[PDB]
């Protein structure tokens, strides 16, 4: 998992070094970082119903194909409406783990390692989540470094579906 | 590898749960003692030649078996060994500190060291007693008060001897 | 690794091994013995019959038309090496295999394994094969004139403590080779991230006195034990016993339900 | 004469091409302070590359600090 | 490769010198605009795919011979690696522009990238118009006044536009 | 040259990805060193004269022998305690490089890579160049975080020479 | 290209080894198989319009949404009807490349290796296509070999696409 | 590399245009000479052997030049690699004789041989010589009537032919 | 490589005859210097830390623009690869010595390495002095008379000479 703390110890180990003032200049990095991304997740996490709804809600109006037609892939049924539901839920609750950890290792770990396969096997539109990552990038009301760190994140995900 | 917010975020997605305010606030507590973290590392690195060296001295006055020939660190060869990997595991445990986790210590320098020594011939016992001495080298020099902005650094000490006592169970 | 741990590790020629560079201006003489070197390396020591070596790659390496590293790839994408090592063994086994014969190295982590297997899946063998030959440790040790040889016995920058443990499962002597498939004997110990003890060389022995049997052997068996009778104290434990009470002792195991990892003379 | 090794077992058309790279000025450097093996040859080296390659043999040579002085086709 | 603070320090070397009181306050202006610097990065990074694919898309419509039967750009592979390819510089004149310095676009991606194209017969030119329209993309992300600080970053965004230019001319 | 912002740009690049959050959080914390680093750099060049002529002295006062034996490798003569206050101001101007950098990039490339060698074949002791780091170390006064980096690298070269 | 002649000759390159009876028999078997391809092109080529218009209003008909909403990566305007005729075109004339040759070579070469790329760059569901090659396999009357062949090239691009 | 299929797939693909009826016609054709294209790879294979030793002796003895002491083909890996080149000639002509397109013989055999030869001082002319020979004895082999069917095989006969002379004009 | 009696058999085989009287008496009078061949290689090698570093100080000294800062020899990664090429040369020299032939030195240290110099910018004419400075210096060590059977090295030395000069040559 990529973070700011990782990143330093493994290219520490793979020069065969001790810590270094560079190494140290990351630490501090992180710190200044921290607590902004803490508050982030709290902030998302306190609003992860309201968000979670509005934005599938929100892929259901660009997209009402999927509430209309038949198919396992698509929401117009309670079943497809739970897991689109629960796929954005993924997105956010992952997205909050990366403000935690200070990189987008979470993501790539759990999230997008795979995720390509996963919507062709299955017939679900990366645009669909590109909407739905959107939403929250709008509907989140973070601000300053809180709002920058956590759209990183969200804009991650969408050039990686993109 | 894992840090201290990674160790979390992953055993908060294995319960598919966010994680909890409590949880985020031990991170804020974390984060407050972040310039005592790096205090540490950069205090045990910049010694880190005489705490080795010194380490090694006093470790061969009280086992001189180890140096007498036929002894494990007899030779320049094998000495050479014996110096390296006292700071590969100093070097382990710094950044063990700096990351405020285990697992770079355990996954990459630790696990498999046992069986290693054994194989060898290197008496892990001994290399045990190196490390002891490493690790009260290292917090002295944590923990000297000069030149330093005054504050409890009583947790990251020990931590820090936590990290020297996982290696030190681990060699024997 | 030193006399005194090598001669009972069975490494001793490893150890004095010197890597072996194709130099500019080079002879047909060392152009021969690279050729040779990188088939016993490549290939794992099989005997090689003249019917399977390269006839064409050997050309163009002494022709300078390709480097060493050049015919070193040559071999590991030829139906020879495929045949050896990749149409009769399961993937985890193949993987390994390239690891040893390629670099020179046991894999370190289970998430190699993983890499590989999505990269066969994605690519097929060739990217498979390439991954390694074109990798920055590949290209760091060996470069393209030098023929890869055994580094897992060596203290390696950015190597984890357990590839040296692991490197006596896929090194199994200087008289011996990767031909029998079979399966991975690293398979749990890469999954569940551990190390296994070192039983190589002369380090598999014990001591017998007048406790070891008719004749005078013992049997070190490995195994994997929980508590389905006495308490258990360990979930792995090694019993040594003798010929005459290895029947026995294996029926007890089974019937406690304990797995067996691994079994040999003591 | 290599494009027959080379070029590996694709049987694509666009694998089937093989470019002769001229390289100068490897050096040492931080990138190869670890290096086991020793630099030979700072002048015009010459470095057969199939298309399939391309991108591994410009990012090994860039990382090394070596300069593409030329590209030839096969 | 150099970053902006290194490439000072190269050239002092050479020179046997300290670097001047001015040369010191120069990088403390550079400091000053650190965070200008790491937005102008993130804007980019954040942007990438759309700045990527608009950019190809107006290409394409404006040189249709690329991507018609016979066209350089036409069957997926081709197509695929052109994508890939502006993607890629894209990734470097980010580089650049986080270190401050043109070295790492230089010695890592336009290195030979002249001679690969004519080599591969991939039309250099049309390389250079697709990297003219993602760097008018590009500087109009960086300048956007909504929902950032607001401030001057003429210096920053003209600093980029010269990566981009040096990019288009290192292939045209 | 081992610096915070080119070594995250060579991870990212090894990895193929574009700059994220985590080497964002590098780069602030390079912009909250660099000015410590930068004010470390003007006091001890404008103080160089004197720390190094200092420690040159130390060296002397520390060694006695190196200005009383004939040998190419001592400073008896002129000759020698010229090179010898060169090789020092080499040590001082280098360090200052790092902390202009924020990184032992320039220690690495200029100094330390090849030192032993040229130390065992011109038989100069690197207990005398530790002992002028030490001097250094001792007479800069450095306070706060230019003191803390400046130290890093002083001791960074007297662990490389130890 | 992949097909069966130089499939033969590549591995028989690879091993050294002139042609054997192993390799003779695959020339035979692409014998068997030839004329049947060859009569399976000329169909397709020859209701190519009728097939290529068919089968992209089929998409239309079940992806009603394509012809309706605005954006680069929909057919709602003569544009993008003009850019999904042609492509649906691509697909079948490498198909009958395919037949011609007597493998999946033209399609892996021409169309499939990079496809993926392609559609999530542009926004562009596979889904669509595989409708579109469903249609084809409906509608383009062979029979017998040639009908087995060319469907094997249809579903071969069908299972690449999901 | 092409077979007598993708090579008109090709160059279809490249004008973005289906194969013309003139063209499946053509190909259809070739079909029809199949089992003629067959038996001619076979009986050339079956004779490997006997066609390059033969061709072999012929060349000394008409060059005895070659296998004087300081010649090119003196000392015995010299004469095995001269055989070798030999083999691997007729072996890539018959390649291109079953794929029925030159490209397997031109990419991989010839392309750069001239010039390998060169450099080697191995007679580019004594070489095209040696390929006559086995051109000769080649056709021959194809065309013996006995133990076939009877039938006109003039047309797959100019074929091998031209791969012969393709062979000999790119060495001499 | 060649040594001084596989060099006649090379040339005898390309013409197809045995050695001469006259050949085997003239490596006769080889094998009567033998003992005073492996002397000279002794007594350079014996010497080779003082030739190389004693050359290099007179060549820093009698050349000071190379150490001075922005100089070739300056910083110790190129001050470390300065004195290792002397020692390759030095060893290269004496490996031609030992075999009684140039083509070691040639082939394996000095092809290459006049375009090597140029490409990195080393003054192949300071090398060229530096390769001086150790001939000088070799030669008088391989001519010191005490502690050694007495005789007429004066064949030997010559020899010796000229690889030194090929060496100073290729350079310069
Ligand atoms: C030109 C690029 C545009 C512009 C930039 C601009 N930014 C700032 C100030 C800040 N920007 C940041 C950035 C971040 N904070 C984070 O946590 C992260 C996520 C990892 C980022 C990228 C920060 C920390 C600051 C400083 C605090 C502040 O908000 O002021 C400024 C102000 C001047 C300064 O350099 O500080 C400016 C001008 N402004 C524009 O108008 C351009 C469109
Ligand atoms: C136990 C570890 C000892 C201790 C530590 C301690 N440090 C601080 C505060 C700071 N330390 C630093 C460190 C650095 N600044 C730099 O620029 C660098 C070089 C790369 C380093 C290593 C910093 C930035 C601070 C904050 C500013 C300050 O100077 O105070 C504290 C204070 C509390 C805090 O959390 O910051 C403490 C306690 N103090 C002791 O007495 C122990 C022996
Ligand atoms: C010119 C090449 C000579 C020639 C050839 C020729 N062959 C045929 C017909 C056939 N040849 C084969 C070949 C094989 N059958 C096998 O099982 C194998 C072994 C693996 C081989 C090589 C076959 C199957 C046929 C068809 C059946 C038959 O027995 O004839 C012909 C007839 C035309 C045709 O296209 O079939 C010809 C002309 N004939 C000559 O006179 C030349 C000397
Ligand atoms: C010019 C080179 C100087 C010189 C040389 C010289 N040497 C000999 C004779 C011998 N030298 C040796 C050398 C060795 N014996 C060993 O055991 C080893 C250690 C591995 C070495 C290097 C030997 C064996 C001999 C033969 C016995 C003897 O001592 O005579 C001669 C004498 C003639 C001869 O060719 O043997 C000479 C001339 N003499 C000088 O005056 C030059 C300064
Ligand atoms: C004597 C010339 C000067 C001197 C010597 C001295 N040496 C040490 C310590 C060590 N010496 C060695 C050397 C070896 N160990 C080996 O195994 C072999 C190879 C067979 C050799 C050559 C080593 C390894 C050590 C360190 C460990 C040990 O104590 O054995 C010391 C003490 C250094 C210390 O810190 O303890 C001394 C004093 N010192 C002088 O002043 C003499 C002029
Ligand atoms: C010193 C206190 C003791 C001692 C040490 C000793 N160790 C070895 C050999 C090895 N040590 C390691 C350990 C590591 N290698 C790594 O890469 C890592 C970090 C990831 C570790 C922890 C290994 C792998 C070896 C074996 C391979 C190698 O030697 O390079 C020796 C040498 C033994 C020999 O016979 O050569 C020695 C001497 N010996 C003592 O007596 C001290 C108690
Ligand atoms: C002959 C008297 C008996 C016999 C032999 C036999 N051996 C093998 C296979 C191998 N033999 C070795 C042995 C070595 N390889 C080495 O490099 C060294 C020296 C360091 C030795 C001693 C090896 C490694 C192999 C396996 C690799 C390979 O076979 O290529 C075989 C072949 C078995 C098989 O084909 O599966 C045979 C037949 N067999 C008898 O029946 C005789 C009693
Ligand atoms: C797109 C706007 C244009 C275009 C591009 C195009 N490029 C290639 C092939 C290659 N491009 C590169 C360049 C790089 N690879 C790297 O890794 C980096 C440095 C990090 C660079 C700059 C390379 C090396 C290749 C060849 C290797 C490979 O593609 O894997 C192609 C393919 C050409 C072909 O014949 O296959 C294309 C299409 N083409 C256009 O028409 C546009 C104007
Ligand atoms: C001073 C503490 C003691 C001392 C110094 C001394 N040094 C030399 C010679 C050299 N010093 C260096 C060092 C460097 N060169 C570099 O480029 C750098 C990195 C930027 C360093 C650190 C080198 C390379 C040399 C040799 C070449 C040269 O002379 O320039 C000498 C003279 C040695 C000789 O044999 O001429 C001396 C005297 N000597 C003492 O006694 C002091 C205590
Ligand atoms: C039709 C089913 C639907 C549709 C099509 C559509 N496609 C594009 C754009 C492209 N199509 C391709 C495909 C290929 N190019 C090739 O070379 C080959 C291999 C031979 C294929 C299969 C590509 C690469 C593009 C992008 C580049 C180009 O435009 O040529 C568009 C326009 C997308 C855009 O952003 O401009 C459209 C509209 N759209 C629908 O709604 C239909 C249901
Ligand atoms: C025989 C009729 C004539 C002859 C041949 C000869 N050739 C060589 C050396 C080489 N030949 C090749 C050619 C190839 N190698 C391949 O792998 C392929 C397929 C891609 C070809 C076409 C090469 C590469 C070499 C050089 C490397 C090698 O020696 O294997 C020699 C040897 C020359 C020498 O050893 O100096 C000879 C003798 N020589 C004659 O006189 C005949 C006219
Ligand atoms: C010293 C007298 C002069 C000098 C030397 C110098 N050389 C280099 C770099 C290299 N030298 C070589 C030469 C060889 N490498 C070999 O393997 C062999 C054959 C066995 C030879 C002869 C090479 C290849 C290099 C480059 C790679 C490497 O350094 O390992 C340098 C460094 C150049 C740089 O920019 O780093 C220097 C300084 N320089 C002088 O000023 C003296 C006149």
């Amino acid at each position: 998992m990529k973070t700011p703390l990782t990143e330093a110890v493994s290219t520490a180990d793979s020069q065969g070094r001790f810590l270094s003032s560079t190494e140290l200049q990351i630490a501090f990095g992180r710190l200044r970082q921290a607590n902004a991304g803490l508050q982030a997740a709290k902030a998302l996490t306190d609003n992860a119903q309201s968000l979670v709804n509005g934005a599938a809600q929100a892929v259901y109006n660009k997209f009402p194909y999927t509430t209309q037609t038949q198919g396992n892939n698509f929401a117009a049924d309670q079943r497809g409406k739970d897991k689109c539901a629960r796929d954005i839920g993924y997105y956010l609750r992952i997205v909050t783990y990366c403000l935690v950890a200070g990189g987008t290792g979470p993501l790539d770990e759990y999230l997008i390692a795979g995720i390509d396969e996963i919507n062709r096997t299955f017939d679900l539109s990366p645009s669909w989540y590109v909407e739905a990552l959107k939403y929250i990038k709008a509907n989140h009301g973070l601000s300053g470094d809180a709002r920058d760190e956590a759209n990183s994140y969200l804009d991650y995900a969408i050039n990686a579906l993109s | 590898m894992f840090d201290v917010f990674t160790r979390v975020v992953s055993q908060a997605d294995a319960r598919g749960e966010y994680l909890s305010g409590s949880q985020l606030d031990a991170l804020s507590a974390t984060v407050a003692e972040g310039n005592k973290r790096i205090d540490s590392v950069n205090r045990i690195t910049g010694n880190a030649s005489a705490i080795v060296s010194n380490a090694a001295r006093a470790l061969f006055a009280e086992q001189p078996q180890l140096i007498q020939p036929g002894g494990n660190a007899y030779t320049s060869r094998r000495m050479a060994a014996c110096l390296r990997d006292m700071e590969i595991i100093l070097r382990y445990v710094t950044y063990a500190t700096f990351t405020g986790d285990a697992s770079v210590l355990e996954d990459r320098c630790l696990n498999g060291l046992r069986e290693t020594y054994v194989a060898l011939g290197v008496p892990g016992a001994s290399v045990a007693a190196g490390v002891q001495k490493m690790k009260e080298a290292a917090l002295d020099i944590v923990n000297d008060p000069n030149g330093i902005t005054r504050g409890d650094c009583s947790a990251i000490v020990a931590e820090i001897a936590g990290y020297f006592d996982r290696a030190a169970a681990a060699v024997a | 690794t030193s006399l005194v741990s090598a001669q009972r590790l069975g490494i001793v020629a490893v150890d004095e091994a010197i890597p072996l560079e194709l130099r500019s201006r080079s002879t047909e003489e060392e152009v021969d013995a690279v050729i040779l070197a990188v088939y016993r390396q490549v290939l794992g020591n099989d005997h090689l019959m003249s019917q399977e070596r390269l006839t064409s790659a050997e050309s163009l390496l002494r022709g300078r038309e390709i480097s060493v590293r050049d015919f070193v790839r040559a071999v590991a994408l030829s139906e020879v090496y495929r045949q050896k090592f990749f149409h009769s063994n399961p993937q985890n086994r193949f993987i390994e295999l390239n690891y040893k014969h390629l670099l020179g190295r046991a894999p370190y982590d289970q998430s190699e394994i993983a890499f590989h297997t999505d990269l066969y899946h994605q690519g097929g063998y060739e990217a498979e094969i390439n991954s390694y030959i074109d990798s920055v440790e590949y290209t760091e040790n060996f470069g393209d004139w030098v023929v890869p040889y055994f580094r897992g016995f060596a203290t390696q920058r950015n190597q984890k403590t357990v590839g040296f443990s692991r490197s006596f499962q896929v090194y199994r002597g200087y008289a011996t080779s990767d031909r029998s498939g079979s399966r991975s004997r690293l398979t749990r110990e890469l999954a569940r991230n551990t190390a296994s003890p070192v039983y190589a060389g002369s380090t598999a022995e014990s001591l017998r006195g007048t406790s070891a049997g008719s004749r005078n052997q013992m049997y070190r068996l490995q195994v994997i034990q929980g508590a389905a009778g006495t308490r258990v104290r360990r979930g792995k434990a090694e019993y040594l016993v003798s010929y005459d009470n290895l029947s026995a002792k294996l029926q007890q195991i089974n019937r406690q339900g304990d797995t067996v990892t691994m079994i040999s003379l003591a | 004469l290599g494009q027959s090794s080379l070029v590996g077992y694709s049987n694509t058309q666009a694998a089937n091409r093989v470019f002769v790279y001229e390289v100068s000025g490897l050096r040492q450097t931080d990138a190869n302070e670890n290096s086991a093996h020793d630099i030979r040859r700072s002048g015009s080296v010459f470095i057969k590359v199939p298309y399939a390659r391309m991108n591994d043999e410009m990012r090994r040579i860039s990382r090394l600090g070596g300069t593409i002085v030329n590209i030839r086709p096969y």
